């Protein structure tokens, strides 16, 4: 037997970027998956130029990733922060760089707030997703 | 203990 | 005038009343903070490594009186803010900020506020605030 | 900036000004701009808005705001012609300190030369007390 | 042959008004007719969309279902572009819920390859009973 | 012509 | 800054 | 009235 102290709010952040980004490169038709009911999405400001507003819930955040047209993603990460917060969940900020549809490399910073699924020991969900590129503002 | 791992609670409903 | 509170108005006089406290009494900054709240404003210790969050009242009174805030002057350029969990207001910052009349230097800043536990009053459970040139520089 | 925050910081300045000097409210208007602020006619009919600087000024001016208190419940704002801003607000507005009164509301503000300068195309204000009572 | 002027905002408005709530009961699927490539809606959590598409699977979303509207008042001015902006001031009841008050927000505008033709460039709704408490 | 209604 | 007034 | 302030 092997007992150790829960998983840090850095390791659950770390772990989970790295999980993130692969999956927007590699599968982001499942990137849904990480999300539940009550999950709000926002990616920019603007989407065919129209102001988007935050989606709620898996198929609506689907229908956003999809509409966004992941291919041949890379992403650079540059720095990750996850601290502890409200309810047992994890903040994280992440700085990097992300080139979607071979578009050259981007600042961007991007804010989840990772919650308990409640059921599974060590299982998180994106309770808040939000992405913003520096050119943007 | 099992490994991180992320995924949203049950819903039959979706 | 009065507006009915959403968490975008929450997060956006919440940055307006941050950043005037931060020009005008960066010593009473800590008064935002609580026994549990997270704390990081960019630095590079002396590895060349991106600084350590420090967590309570105490220690964020001592890290932001470190920094010598002198007349400090923020260019906010993006705030977005969204309901969290526990009825918590997470809250994405990109701007610049100019300390003791410095070059201006971007930053990206994620604060979690959450309820103090009075109506509508807030306290900050988590500011992680990063200068951009310290992390892709 | 966005159509929510040009629309939410054109609330927050109106009803300011509505309260502060209304007899100035004329200026965020043009020639071609329309004004109603509720009210009914001889018949009980809803007022007719007016046209310009100088009618709407006086249909302010007529209006006798004193002292006036203004909750802002909702405010949604759309992109809309020719870089314009088209704000829906909903509401609660106390005249004389009198009771607060429901209002419904829609300002069409338009790029006045000067940038993110805008004017009021359209100011249609309606109480709800007039038009369902 | 009869020529007669431009029709007034307010008799767009109000034949606007007659076909739009008659079309969100009798065929609410149809209703993505009234709308162009670049036109916004929003149905007072929920996001604003944009295009014929988009729209039709927003209206298809409300599934409007023995809709009755009992229209109070409409204001209708002329606006940007030669367009005219409607206020509509009602109560709606959806799949026999009560009757609740609503204000709907349109911006209309000429479609511009026939006279009299207009399309809905912006549609805002929001129920009172959901913003006052 | 009468008022009409329809996207372009 | 966002402003607003009438045109001249 | 939304205000800031620590527990």
């Amino acid at each position: 037997s092997m007992v150790m102290e829960k998983p840090s709010p850095l390791l659950v952040g770390r772990e989970f970027v790295r999980q993130y980004y692969t999956l927007l490169n590699q599968a982001p038709d499942m990137l849904h998956r990480f999300y539940g009911k009550n999950s709000s999405y926002v990616h920019g400001g603007l989407d065919n130029g129209k102001p988007a507003d935050a989606v709620y819930g898996q198929k609506e955040i689907h229908r956003k990733v999809m509409s966004q047209n992941f291919t041949n993603c890379h992403t650079k990460i540059r720095h990750v922060d996850a601290h502890a917060t409200l309810n047992d969940g994890v903040v994280v900020q992440v700085m990097g760089l992300l080139s979607n549809n071979n578009q050259a490399l981007r600042r961007f910073m991007q804010t989840f707030v990772l919650a308990p699924e409640g059921s599974v020991a060590n299982k998180f969900y994106v309770h808040n997703d939000i992405f913003r590129y520096q050119d943007e503002v | 203990a099992p490994r991180i791992t992320f995924g949203g609670p049950s819903d039959s409903t979706g």
